[PDB]
RNA sequence: ACCACGAUCAAAAGGGACAAGCAUCAAGCACGCAGCAAUGCAGCUCAAAACGCUUAGCCUAGCCACACCCCCACGGGAAACAGCAGU
RNA sequence: AAACUCCAGUUGACACAAAAUAGACUACGAAAGUGGCUUUAACAUAUCUGAACACACAAUAGCUAAGACCCAAACUGGGAUUAGAUACCCCACUAUGCUUAGCCCUAAACCUCAACAGUUAAAUCAACAAAACUGCUCGCCAGAACACUACGAGCCACAGCUUAAAACUCAAA
């Protein structure tokens, strides 16, 4: 069999890797922004739980951790 | 482990083995053999201790004992060879095979299943109902949901006393 | 007619059954049980699809739902043809 | 041509590198892999099937930290070729290949042929390839391209991996 199907995928992958390399500083700023909104969306979900259960503040001694940071 | 002076399983029932020279007793003991000879002695001790017929090796009881001795030898090997991935696989597979054996023994002969668990020191466990990753988001939310439940239970009890106290004042 | 310890018809309540698409909705977060109570136990649902989003009146001798909107209608917004004819 | 010229040849001393011949053998291991020597430990299961995600593994490249360094060698530099030569050819040298401790989780990871049980008779069978079938089970597929992509989610991964669409387009592929 010829490799024409492979060649189409080969060029797709080459152009994608080159695009990512050319815009890696913009994508890094976008990724940072998404992880922040992701952390906020997670904090809202936990706050919805204790508010709907009748509590006015988080359980005593609870601190929502940052589960999406590199550290 | 059996004492090093223990005779091999093959020379333990030969007539007159107690009257030979001390040198001959060393050459026929576990001290002068490989670890596999010591495991055959361990297996024999468990059989007489547990199974009803120590000569039947094809019963589900003898197989669980034989495999339990292999499992212990793999654990001892890995205590020294912690990067030996091949034997780590053999250990985990053997533990799975023993659990399947114990499941089949528990279903068919419970009285024998209890003696095996006691004799070998096995704590039987039932498998989990679901197999799914407990990632960070889930682990965190589950811990928060348990705290919220614990706090709501305290507030519901403090709403019983106040209602009870006010009710007594009317009298 | 009236009682019918009855029949017929048929609510509320209890049990069971009951649409489609998406799993890139995979966990739900109190959803259980015991006890006369006090209270105790920590359980309950879920890849055999819970929880969720989206679409749609349906299984048509007909049935369900709605009746300007706020699911409801004390109250409020407000002043009502989704009755017929008509604009 | 550049390069070296404390260079070259013989002789002696001399590895944290790599393992002629055997091998015309076809073995071991779940796969990846495994072919110098010795020893220790050691290669699951007395029905089968059973997972992108559970559990444990997984060539090469790559990341983090500390070491070793013969040789090889991305990159880079020099020489040459050429219309040009960011290549192919020559030289030098680095990351890297090694060890230790952690990661990363990919392959034409393909013998592109799922596991188990059974058959060689019937219709033997599109073509080619490695003859054609039966039972049973799990996984997967439903025009091409968009797409090993976007978004969401998970992940020690932050130019990553896994899962993975749609719109616009064509009447073919
Ligand atoms: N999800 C479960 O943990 C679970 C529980 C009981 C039975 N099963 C059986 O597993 C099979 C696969 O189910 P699916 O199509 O929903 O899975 P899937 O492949 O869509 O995976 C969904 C989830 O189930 C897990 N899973 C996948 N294969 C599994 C298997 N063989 N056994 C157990 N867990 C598995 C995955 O890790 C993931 O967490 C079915 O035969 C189902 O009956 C699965
Ligand atoms: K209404
Ligand atoms: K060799
Ligand atoms: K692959
Ligand atoms: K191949
Ligand atoms: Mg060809
Ligand atoms: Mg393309
Ligand atoms: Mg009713
Ligand atoms: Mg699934
Ligand atoms: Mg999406
Ligand atoms: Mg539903
Ligand atoms: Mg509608
Ligand atoms: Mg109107
Ligand atoms: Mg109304
Ligand atoms: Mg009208
Ligand atoms: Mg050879
Ligand atoms: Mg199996
Ligand atoms: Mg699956
Ligand atoms: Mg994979
Ligand atoms: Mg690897
Ligand atoms: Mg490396
Ligand atoms: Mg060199
Ligand atoms: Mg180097
Ligand atoms: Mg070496
Ligand atoms: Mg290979
Ligand atoms: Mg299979
Ligand atoms: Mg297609
Ligand atoms: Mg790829
Ligand atoms: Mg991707
Ligand atoms: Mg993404």
């Amino acid at each position: 069999k010829n490799v024409l199907k492979i060649r189409r995928r080969k060029m797709n992958h080459h152009k994608y890797r080159k695009l990512v390399k050319k815009t890696r500083f913009l994508r890094r700023k976008v990724q940072e922004g998404r992880l922040r909104r992701k952390q906020i969306k997670f904090e809202k979900d936990l706050r919805r739980i204790w508010l709907k259960a009748g509590l006015k503040e988080a359980p005593e001694g609870w601190q929502t951790p940052k589960i999406y940071l590199r550290g | 482990d059996p004492p090093p002076s223990t005779l091999l399983k093959d020379y333990q029932n030969v007539p007159g083995i107690e009257k030979v020279d001390d040198v001959v007793k060393r050459l026929l003991s576990l001290e002068m053999a490989n670890k596999k000879e010591m495991l055959k002695i361990k297996q024999e001790q468990f059989m007489k201790k547990i199974v009803a017929n120590p000569e039947d090796t094809r019963s589900l009881e003898a197989r669980i004992i034989a495999l339990s001795v292999k499992i212990r030898s793999y654990e001892e090997h890995l205590e020294k060879h912690r990067k030996d991935k091949a034997h780590k696989r053999y250990l985990l597979m053997s533990i799975d095979q023993r659990k399947k054996m114990l499941k089949n023994l528990r279903n068919t002969n419970y009285d024998v299943f209890e003696k095996i668990c006691w004799g070998l020191g096995i704590e039987y466990t039932f498998p989990p109902l679901y197999y799914r990753r407990a990632h960070r988001r889930f682990v965190t939310k589950k811990a928060l949901c348990i705290r919220v439940f614990q706090e709501t239970q305290k507030l519901k009890k403090r709403r019983r006393a106040l209602k009870a106290a006010a009710a007594a004042q009317k009298q």
